[PDB]
DNA sequence: GGAAGATCGAAAAAAGCACGCTACCGCCCGCGTGG
DNA sequence: CCACGCGGGCGGTAGCGTGCTTTTTTCGATCTTCC
RNA sequence: UGGCGGUAGCGU
């Protein structure tokens, strides 16, 4: 199974799971721990916002594969504000700091 | 034709510095529109940043000072436009 | 918002807070209309609260372009804008009555109850209307925080009138909380805790005072935590999933809400109506019941359940857990550019290079290919191009080959163990439909070709792929990271070529000719003129390096074989011709892999490793070696051989029969003539098979190294060892039962015969109990590896040197009679701590601050030095990460370790690995009483003293007395603990040979040994009152026994005998030692057979006192015993100070120890229990540090005690042991590495000039700040101890509260972060993970140190 | 001189329990009132 | 006599009951040392 | 072109 550019989950705009569901593979938490091993940072940015959940810097991304140039938008990803959002929902008081 | 980096990192040192310039040096060969000092022998621009990493003409110094050059020689150049 | 993240700032929400992130108020429980899909007004999905349904449009169509966006529309108030919004916005629920926060009170300590100081259990029968508590009862009796009872409200009502307030629920919590005062309260109990100084009142008001301080410090506050407006999440975070027709998909969130709405709105319309107290205060309890559910089902009691018969999720049930979105969708998430398939093995592939199926290039690589393709102008747009690629023309392939050109990929295994799991390659096409993968790097990933699939992911932008090119790269990839071993190497058929392509037969085709060069032997080969195993003379070229490295050629008329001739031939320029003469097994191959890479370098090293592949490949293919049923020969003496074992075992069964042996020696030396009859067969077996082929050569018949195929597989490595072999041609062997046991009879028939079923099923427990043992080993493995990594997550090199001059000792660890490892392996890789000087002399061998490379540690192991000062991660002086000296040289390059690496991952990742070799099931004695030396050597006697005896040896009277034998050149070779009371042969100094018992001693009893000469008197002790003359029959004789505390009366116990050495006079003789009189006092049950008035001379055993004469933990049970810390179940004691020990009077029926110095005053009398024994006697001088009991040490009280460099050394002693145990090595540097994460917490002894807190306990890098600072300054520097906490403790009690997060804890470590009002600096690799930003480990550490000197600049 | 601080031991509660992959089953709903 | 609604638990004078292990807290019961 | 849980199985 192998899939480039596919559907995303509602709640998370994670690419899915599953041959069946043409889905992506899953990058494990050890993969996380071996990617911080080795000296590669770039790579770990790549596995973990711009490719999987960051629908801005999905659409960079995309558009500039198709010019050619390979320069990177690093962004946010939706997650973390999924995240955020849920935290401050119960009596927690979880924000951002202005500096 | 590139398998093995170890006499480029031995000419850079640190092993992190090197991808950085390398990068940095794709980037101008890319979407900068620079010319490849060094031959190129139908490779794209990583290859070719890591090859002239290797024979020595470009580094953090070089690239720093050509960057410093060229941005003093193009703001003369508007300078002297404006005037 | 890049910039501005810079930190992450909690606390509690106030009601005002909630009420400005909500954009509108939700009343009615509804969803969006099942008839029309559009939402209904204020309901849990709305437009006018939130966002609209569609981008840029009005619900009721006023403004449907962007020419209206941003504007309110009136006819239904809908904002035109994205549709995102839905996401980033909230409502909020106006609750009728408070609500009680369940965080802040069922999650241990409750805050509420511990801020109101009043019982768990009274703060949950009040909150849950049932139970009545006074606000204010005035000036009668009804104090402040007073609980009443229905019955007894009435009462009081009646009597004391209305004055007193008795509000009913979370209303009467929260004005309690209101008119409770934050300053005076902290400031009265710090009075308390001033003046009480009470163990009970030491505890649980330390805490108070810590929580009102942080309550005060922080802009929380206390009516806070009863909620009374209620937040909502947004309605794209809970979405309706439209299922398929005309049924929508339930949501547990939806669920909830909509009981919780439903239930606030039955509440406002009670109160309206102006229900009955009773009605309205079951509502207020059930809507309660709901928000319990909301907040966190089944935290309280019941889970409220649905549809599915199963307890619903809630907020808190999916925010953590192993399936929560802290650890499933933000610390690991699937990713796009990927795919999966099963692989299989390509020879045909060089070392940096990967198979890729057609399809699954094209799939993966598409964008590029749509690049290239808009570039070239064969499609003019993007769905142009789409079309192309589906219909598959032959220029898409062209560029998809371009394009794939030096487009490095990522592959990697499912369960990634170590750092090496991961590797990238530079792929190329082919065809079928599974993944190519390189031979050699198989047993990197530890993947075989049975089924396993690779995951391969592909990099886009030029920073992956450069680090794709450096450092994901398998070249680069050559010494493992764990012990510098090489990580490629040949193995399986490639060996077994090489071996094949060595061998020398005698009377080979072609013996005796002389060939020129290799070419002509490859030549005669090709021709079919000779074989293989031929033995010839060729003129061989070597090419040696000489000095400036230069190349020198001599030509020499060499004796060898033709193979080794072919050999030669792929060998580079720089080898010797010696690393090819031989027989070519496994341990050669890699020796010569390792000399080719030490002396040609790394890029002749990668060719020579395909070179070999290739001819081994090649060659073990012509060679056609194969097993059949012929080859396997069954020794002739075998049957014989068990005969007469039968016959033996028959005359032991026989004495059994007869009585005069019991059960026990009969199965004891049935298993030991099978163990001798298994050796002996297994020799027979293996004579017959290594030397079975006879060859004629010219003449009468010879010997030579046989040519059987199974023995190939033996000799060369290939694969197999000598215990398969044996049970494959030999015996079976002694099976065991399950719960160990072994059994009588063995397996007498081999592989290759039958086996009957009696002998199948007794393999069958054996089979079971190692595929269970494995199955159940997986699981800790992981658990064990994920703790050890969160524990080592943040550590990274941050400086270059510390300037610190303290490391930690190192010499060869030596258990006796074997040096299990040897100094230099490891002290190898390590800095120096101080100057290395040669014995002796006084002369710097080594300077103070050096890398340890092979050339100085020949030097030092030369001038037969021993002890090593290296600088260690422990003693690493740098905060918030270590220095590149202090770590020393790292293990996968040569080179010292560079600026940044986390080596904390790689450390935690190198001890998890070897996981699935450790073995958790516990697996299962003998008496031993005399030493006997086994090498030849000096003496030395260590913390000893001696007493002279009648005889003349010496009698050890310390308790922690060391034995050691030292080799001529100065080296230790044998170190033995040897009892108290134990007679000596030698003297120290005394050179003795191997084999001689240098000192016995009782077994099952302890003497007591006097160290002067006179005789006994009978001193405190009377017959029957403190002794019993108890008459043994046996010995015929009544000797006096001391009787236990009980058993002696008040007197008797409190005069417990004191044996005094007196002269013929009668004066005691007090000691030449010391002034005060000679006084031996037996301790409770020791048995004297010695009478009043009997002269004894020094070193006499006066009495001996009997003692007990088992632990198995096994290797992943004792691994986490370890690094948790866990107390061990018997603690042994050990001495807090030096002096003078002392008996107590017994409390509650166990003894006291009283512990008094020399000059100050006894600090410690504390309890000791009876049952456990004591090692040290009525009167010693015990020194701090030394054991009073025997017993299981404590980490915690080796910390308290003695410096952390023993915690250290014991803890890599014990790690490292059970390790090597097993078979497999793990550098000590990795478990250093861990020891310093274990001791970062300081608690502090006095406050001193800075704010600390007298019992606080703070990290240990920011006392070190502190206390430089105030040096800085001149004031004194506050006294920190180092405290011990286990691994996950460690992990939970970090400042960053993300991280802590990360872990297994969840919900506890968030509320006390959200009490105190904790701020998160993104200073760790796992919090930059869970942000997305570039990780301050990497090539990142250069970003993220440009951020912090910007900062800087700009502060 | 016999209660309050300290201890001990049992009870009760919280928390976790490696990673991928594949397949299918239930995602409404049944009983109680108001037009 | 159908559509909304509501609360959703099986089982039963209620209570969530059954061959894991470790850690933390609590509470009652007792031992002991002084006001 | 709609995925959320649960159950069972497979490979380490
Ligand atoms: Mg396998
Ligand atoms: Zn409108
Ligand atoms: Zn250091």
């Amino acid at each position: 199974h192998a899939r480039s550019t596919g559907s995303y989950s509602l709640v998370t705009q994670q690419p899915l799971g599953g041959k069946a569901q043409f889905g992506g593979q899953r990058f494990g938490e050890m993969e996380v721990w071996a990617l911080e091993a080795y000296g590669a940072a770039y790579t770990l940015q790549e596995m973990l916002t711009v490719k999987s959940d960051d629908v801005n810097g999905r659409t960079k991304m995309y558009k500039n594969i198709v010019d050619g140039n390979h320069q990177m938008e690093p962004g946010m990803p939706e997650s973390f504000n999924v995240l955020l959002k849920e935290i401050r929902s119960l009596g927690i008081n979880i924000e951002l700091e202005d500096e | 034709a590139r398998v093995t980096v170890q006499d480029a990192v031995e000419k850079i040192g640190n092993r992190f510095d090197l991808v950085l310039v390398a990068a940095r040096r794709a980037r101008q060969m890319q979407v900068g529109g620079k010319d490849p000092l060094v031959p190129e022998e139908n490779d794209k621009t990583t290859v070719i940043a890591l090859r002239e990493i290797e024979e020595g003409l470009i580094n953090n110094q070089i690239l720093d000072v050509r960057e410093r050059q060229e941005q003093q020689e193009q703001e003369a150049a508007e300078l002297q436009a404006v005037t | 918002k890049t910039e501005e993240f810079d930190a992450i700032k909690i606390a509690l929400a106030s009601p005002d807070m909630i009420r400005s992130w909500s954009f509108g108020e939700v009343k009615k429980p509804e969803t969006i209309n099942y008839r029309t899909f559009k939402p209904e007004r204020d309901g849990l999905f709305c437009a006018r609260i939130f966002g609209p349904v569609k981008d840029y449009e009005c619900l009721c169509g006023k403004y449907k372009r962007l020419k209206h966006r941003g504007v309110i529309c009136e006819k239904c108030g809908v904002e035109v804008t994205q549709t995102k919004v839905r996401r980033e916005r909230m409502g909020h629920i106006e609750l009728a009555s408070p609500t009680a926060h369940i965080w802040f009170l069922k999650s241990l300590p409750s805050r509420i109850g511990l801020l109101l100081d009043m019982p768990l259990r009274d703060i949950e029968r009040v909150l849950y209307f049932e139970s009545y508590v006074v606000i204010e009862g005035g000036m009668t009796n009804l104090e402040r925080q007073q609980i009443l009872t229905e019955e007894q409200y009435l009462d009081a009502l009646e009597e004391f009138g209305d004055e007193f307030d008795a509000k009913m629920g979370a209303e009467a919590i929260q004005a309690l909380l209101k008119s409770m005062d934050l300053e005076q309260e902290c400031e009265q109990l710090r009075e308390e805790l001033n003046e009480t100084n009470s163990e009970t009142k030491r505890k649980k008001l330390t805490k108070r005072i810590k929580l009102l301080e942080a309550f005060v410090q922080s802009g929380n506050k206390p009516e806070w935590m009863i909620l009374t407006v209620l937040p909502v999440l947004p309605p794209d975070l809970r979405p309706l999933v439209p299922l398929d027709g005309g049924r929508f998909a339930t949501s547990d969130l939806n669920d909830l809400y909509r009981r919780v709405i439903n239930r606030n709105n039955r509440l406002k319309r009670l109160l309206d109506l102006a229900a009955p107290d009773i009605i309205v205060r079951n509502e207020k309890r059930m809507l309660q019941e709901a928000v319990d559910a909301l907040l966190d089902n089944g935290r309280r009691g019941r889970a409220i359940t649905g549809s599915n018969k199963r307890p619903l999720k809630s907020l808190a049930d999916m925010i953590k857990g192993k399936q929560g979105r802290f650890r499933q969708n933000l610390l690991g998430k699937r990713v796009d550019y990927s795919g999966r398939s099963v692989i299989t093995v390509g020879p045909y592939l060089r070392l940096h290079q990967c198979g890729l199926p057609k399809k699954m290039a094209l799939e993966l690589f598409k964008p590029f290919i749509y690049g290239k393709l808009e570039l070239r102008g064969l499609a003019t747009t993007i769905k142009a191009a789409k079309k192309m690629v589906e219909r598959e023309e032959a220029v898409v392939w062209d560029i998809l080959d371009e394009v794939i050109r030096e487009h490095p990929v990522l592959l990697n295994r499912a369960p990634t163990l170590h750092r090496l799991g991961i590797q990238a390659f530079e792929p190329v096409l082919i065809e079928g439909k599974a993944i190519q993968l390189h031979p050699l790097v198989c047993a990197a990933y530890n993947a075989d070709f049975d089924g396993d699939q690779m995951a391969v992911h592909v990099p886009l932008t030029l920073e992956a792929q450069l680090e794709a090119r450096a450092l994901m790269m398998s070249t680069n990839n050559i010494l493992s990271p764990a012990n510098g071993e090489p990580i490629i190497v040949p193995s399986q058929d490639v060996v077994l070529g090489l071996y094949y392509m060595t061998r020398d037969c005698v009377n080979a085709k072609g013996e005796g000719m002389v060939l020129t060069g290799p070419k002509e032997a490859e030549r005669l080969y090709r021709s079919g003129l000779a074989s293989l195993h031929a033995r010839v003379k060729v003129r061989i070229t070597e090419y040696e390096k000489d000095a400036n490295g230069e190349l020198v050629a001599k030509t020499s008329l060499k004796d060898t074989t033709v193979g080794r001739a072919i050999l030669w031939m792929i060998v580079p320029k720089g080898l010797p011709y010696s690393i090819v003469n031989q027989a070519l097994g496994k341990k050669a191959i890699s020796k010569m892999l390792n000399t080719c890479y030490r002396i040609l370098g790394l890029k002749p090293t990668v060719i020579f490793a395909d070179q070999i592949m290739y001819t081994g490949f090649a060659y073990a293919a012509r060679s056609g070696a194969s097993v059949g049923i012929d080859d396997m020969v069954i020794p002739e003496k075998k049957h014989e051989i068990i005969s007469e074992a039968e016959a033996e075992v028959a005359e032991i069964q026989e004495q059994f029969q007869s009585g005069l042996v019991t059960a026990g020696e009969r199965y004891n030396k049935v298993i030991d003539i099978w163990a001798a009859a298994n050796d002996r067969v297994s020799k027979a077996m293996m004579d017959n098979l290594q030397t079975e082929t006879v060859i004629n050569r010219d003449g009468q018949e010879e010997k030579q190294v046989s040519f059987n195929s199974i023995y190939m597989m033996a000799d060369s490595g290939a694969r197999g060892s000598a215990a398969q072999i044996r049970q494959l041609a030999g015996m079976r062997g002694l099976m065991a039962k399950p719960d160990g046991s072994i059994i009588e009879t063995p397996i007498t028939a081999n592989f290759r015969e039958g086996l009957n079923v009696l002998q199948y099923f007794i393999s069958t427990h054996g089979a079971r109990k190692g595929l269970a043992d494995t199955a159940l080993k997986t699981a800790n493995s992981g658990y064990l590896t994920r703790r050890l990594v969160d524990v080592a997550q943040d550590l990274v090199v941050t400086e270059d040197d510390c300037g610190t001059h303290e490391g930690i000792m190192m010499t060869p660890v030596i258990e006796g009679g074997d040096v299990k490892e040897p100094l230099r392996d490891r002290v190898l890789g390590r800095v120096t701590a101080e100057d290395v000087l040669k014995p002796g002399t006084a002369d710097i061998l080594v300077p103070r601050n050096t890398l340890l490379h092979e050339q100085w540690c020949d030097l030092l192991e030369e001038n037969s030095v021993d002890a090593v000062k290296v600088r260690s991660v422990v003693s690493c002086d740098t905060d918030f990460g270590v220095c590149a000296h202090c770590y020393g040289r790292d293990l996968a390059r040569g080179h010292i370790i560079n600026k940044g690496e986390a080596i904390g991952v790689i450390a935690a990742q190198s001890i998890g690995e070897p996981g699935t070799q450790l073995t958790m099931r516990t697996f299962h004695a003998a008496a031993e009483s005399s030493i006997q030396v086994k090498n030849k050597g000096s003496i030395k006697l260590s913390n000893v003293k001696s007493v002279v005896n009648s005889s003349g040896k010496l009698v050890i009277t310390s308790r922690n007395t060391e034995l050691k034998l030292i080799d001529e050149f100065g080296r230790t070779k044998e170190s033995y603990k040897v009892p108290y009371g134990a007679v000596l042969a030698k003297g120290d100094g005394e050179q003795v040979a191997g084999g001689e018992t240098v000192a016995n001693w009782d077994p099952h009893t302890m003497p007591v040994i006097t160290e002067v000469s006179g005789f006994v008197r009978f001193t405190d002790m009377i017959d029957g009152q403190t002794i019993t003359r108890q008459t043994d029959e046996l010995t015929g004789l009544s000797s006096l026994v001391v009787l236990d505390s009980a058993e002696r009366t008040a007197g008797g116990k409190d005069l417990r005998p004191a044996l005094k050495i007196v002269d013929a006079q009668g004066n005691d003789v007090l000691i030449p030692g010391t002034d005060m009189p000679a006084q031996y006092f037996l301790p409770g049950k020791a048995i004297v057979q010695l009478e009043d008035g009997v002269q004894i001379s020094s070193g006499d055993t006066l009495a001996r006192i009997p003692q007990e004469s088992k632990d198995i933990t096994g290797g992943l049970p004792r691994v986490a015993d370890l690094f948790e810390a866990r107390r061990p179940k018997e603690p042994a004691i050990l001495a807090e100070i030096s002096g003078i020990v002392s008996f107590g009077k017994e409390t509650k029926g166990k003894r006291r120890l009283v512990i008094t110095p020399v000059d100050g005053s006894d600090p410690y009398e504390e309890m000791i229990p009876k049952w456990r024994q004591l090692n040290v006697f009525e009167g010693e001088r015990v020194e701090r540090g030394d054991v009073i009991s025997d017993g299981p040490e404590a980490p915690h009280d080796i910390l308290r005690l003695r410096g952390v460099h023993a915690v250290t050394r014991y803890i890599v002693n014990e790690v490292q042991d059970v390790y090597r145990l097993q078979g497999v090595k793990i550098n000590d540097k990795h478990i250093e590495v861990i020891v310093r994460q274990m001791l970062r917490k300081a608690t502090i002894v006095n406050a001193g000039s800075s704010d600390f807190l007298e019992g606080e306990q703070v990290e240990y890098s920011r006392v070190k700040i502190a206390n430089r600072e105030l040096e800085a300054n001149g004031k004194v520097g506050a006294t920190y101890s180092r405290d011990l906490l286990g691994i996950t403790k460690a992990s939970l009690a970090t400042e960053s509260f993300i991280s802590a997060a990360s872990f297994q804890e969840t919900t506890r470590v968030l509320t006390e972060a959200a009490v105190a009002g904790k701020r998160d600096e993104l200073r760790g690799l796992k919090e930059n993970v869970i942000v997305g930003r570039l990780i301050p480990a990497g090539t990142g550490y250069a970003y993220h140190q440009d951020r912090m000197r910007r900062r800087a600049a700009g502060e």
